[PDB]
RNA sequence: ACGAGACUCUGGCAUGCUAACUAGUUACGCGACCCCGGUCGGCGUAACUUCUUAGAGGGACAAGUGGCGUUCAGCCACCCGAGAUUGAGCAAUAACAGGUCUGUGAUGCCCUUAGAUGUCCGGGGCUGCACGCGCGCUACACUGACUGGCUCAGCGUGUGCCUACCCUACGCCGGCAGGCGCGGGUAACCCGUUGAACCCCAUUCGUGAUGGGGAUCGGGGAUUGCAAUUAUUCCCCAUGAACGAGGAAUUCCCAGUAAGUGCGGGUCAUAAGCUUGCGUUGAUUAAGUCCCUGCCCUUUGUACACACCGCCCGU
């Protein structure tokens, strides 16, 4: 419709990037908002095609792993949907702007490299790919020998993350590695 | 990386040694002119020479050759060592002459000379790039 | 305390020990004559934002 | 034994090395300045 | 002059080009049900090649634009597009006392030859088991297992001179593994429209060494074979072991790639935890450096030349 392509049953606009630096790298908007994660793909093919990408579909393809999850795209699009719905009941925002500020404040703004060892900055790009796969790993540990299923983790994970509550995975890794680059900064 | 071998060179300037006058700009009409101009037998290594034969001529246009020896680079060169000028500079009226070139022509037969200028002297020893 | 921003205005090749952290000339969003070099972990192109959690540290150049 | 070429193929191949351009020699070209009409019958 | 390249194969497209009862499609008569109309891999057929098969030609060149390049050689973008770096094969000079005398009726010499080291038959052995290594397969579960329901592949093979051992439809009987009639095919004709797995949809199971895991092990039934015990394989029921993501160390890998899940071929009387091919679902991270390991150039140093796995000093 020309009205608005409504994320299966989500919102479009009203999903405000309110970071000032990684608004480039963050695809959820104008162009790339479609009906589904699942694409084509080949934004595997050059370098910085990979940023285009919308998130839900990096976030899709990030919950993919550990072997025997490899190459299950119809799963994980129904855990995204499933931990989708189950935000909105919990918190009482659309789960893109939940999401949004999750990848945003998971994203480490420094970290430490072998030149000996000396702090330096962290591009934008890295910050996005950091967030989404600290969330994702967050994610498939808490489900794991567990009663609790992984739509139930993956929303639980976003919640805290949005929140900075602490009890993430993916901020305690991030509180962790800022801290140990400040200790050789 | 995409350079041309010395196979693809030296087949493409010697085509346009020979029909220079038959090529033109675009790669597509003048791969049409090295069908019949070269055997070539792979269309590949055809479109590779013919797409150099293009690239060769655009700086043709230009002015100067590598050694290609086109036959209108040849008429203004000849017309620029074919030339003859007017009462120019070894055609004088004043020649300069030097304070000891005078005494060294007044040796000769040519002493008091009609049209010489005899430069007063240049004072102040001084020809040598100083040292450092 | 404050936490500040810089946009790349020039890449500077690639430093590190494994070739690893990008050289970037930066410039500042308070000042935009103020510019410093800065080490970068992570794919960087030019024309994109970073943030400084120490704006006083100007890294080693060749 | 490297086989030696003809267009035929009686002593080896029918085809040239790949890496072989045989550029074919043109003629001299008369032209003129004066237009001549070639009209004959 | 060789090698690189050029080359050959393969992949991508072509509503344009050529042709098809051993490929189809569209339209049409007929047939079935259908609440004027839909589906039909139900029957038959006058056009056509969009799908299919394999032919011939085209098509793609850094060609157009913009930078940088003394600046030719070129490099990076962007448009246009089926591709703006597909994947293999082939592959120099000079070598290694690599491996093969168990591929050869290619093989010098040495040893045997009716006391066999020749040749076949009857049995055993390569599998033996206190241990130590390498390649693998299944897993440690809930992103899962079990039981139903739903919908799609692509590479190949086939009646063997020896040569039987093909491939298998359909219908009966058997819980099953299988058995029995009756066909079709030397194959774009039949198996076959190759109804493959995973995935998808619905059920139960509930963090428990549990319905995770299926080793070991007891009893019984057919098949192949002349013959199965040290169990050829396969079916059923019972038995239900370690293992909670694996120390030091360490391997492979950058796009239809890794990884998961199946299916062909070879081996094959019997037969895939192997190998070689094919499709399917389909990522993360990188466009870099010489830090490790190694390679190629140029200087440089050398007491090294079976060339650093070198040479060499003293008690």
């Amino acid at each position: 419709t020309p009205d608005i392509k409504l994320f299966g049953k989500w919102s479009t606009d009203d999903v405000q990037i309110n970071d000032i630096s990684l608004q480039d790298y963050i695809a959820v908007k104008e162009k790339y908002a479609k009906y589904l994660p699942h694409s084509a793909g080949r934004y595997a093919a050059k370098r910085f095609r990979k940023a285009q990408c919308p998130i839900v579909e990096r976030l899709t393809n990030s919950m993919m792993m550990h072997g025997r999850n490899n190459g299950k795209k119809l799963m994980t699009v129904r855990i995204v949907k499933h931990a989708f719905e189950i935000i909105h009941l919990l918190t009482g925002e659309n789960p893109l702007q939940v999401l949004v500020n999750a990848i945003i404040n998971s994203g480490p703004r420094e970290d430490s490299t072998r030149i000996r060892r000396q702090a330096v900055d962290v591009s934008p790009l890295r910050r996005v790919n950091q967030a989404i796969w600290l969330l994702c790993t967050g994610a498939r540990e808490a489900a794991f020998r567990n009663i609790k299923t992984i739509a139930e983790c993956l929303a639980d994970e976003l919640i805290n993350a949005a929140k900075g509550s602490s009890n993430s995975y993916a901020i305690k890794k991030k509180d962790e590695l800022e801290r140990v680059a400040k200790s050789n900064r | 990386g995409r350079v041309r071998t010395k196979t693809v060179k030296k087949a493409a300037r010697v085509i346009i040694e020979k029909y220079y006058t038959r090529l033109g700009n675009d790669f597509h009409t003048n791969k049409r002119v090295c069908e019949e101009i070269a055997i070539i037998p792979s269309k590949k290594l055809r479109n590779k020479i013919a797409g150099y034969v293009t690239h060769l001529m655009k700086r043709i246009q230009r002015g100067p050759v590598r050694g290609i020896s086109i036959k209108l680079q040849e008429e203004e060169r000849e017309r620029r060592d074919n030339y003859v000028p007017e009462v120019s500079a070894l055609d004088q009226e004043i020649i300069e002459v030097d304070p000891d070139t005078k005494e060294m022509l007044k040796l000769l037969d040519f002493g008091s000379l009609s049209n010489l200028q005899v430069t007063q002297p240049t004072v102040g020893m001084n020809f040598k790039t100083p040292r450092g | 305390q404050p936490i500040k921003l810089a946009r790349v205005t020039k890449v500077l090749g690639r430093t590190g020990s494994q070739g690893q952290c990008t050289q970037v000339r930066v410039e500042f969003m308070d000042d935009t004559s103020r510019s410093i070099i800065r080490n970068v972990k992570g794919p960087v192109r030019e024309g994109d934002v970073l943030t400084l959690l120490e704006s006083e540290r100007e890294a080693r150049r060749l | 034994i490297m086989l030696p070429w003809d267009p035929s193929g009686k002593i080896g191949p029918k085809k040239p090395l790949p890496d072989h351009v045989s550029i074919v020699e043109p003629k001299d070209e008369i032209l003129p300045t004066t237009p001549i009409s070639e009209q004959k019958g």
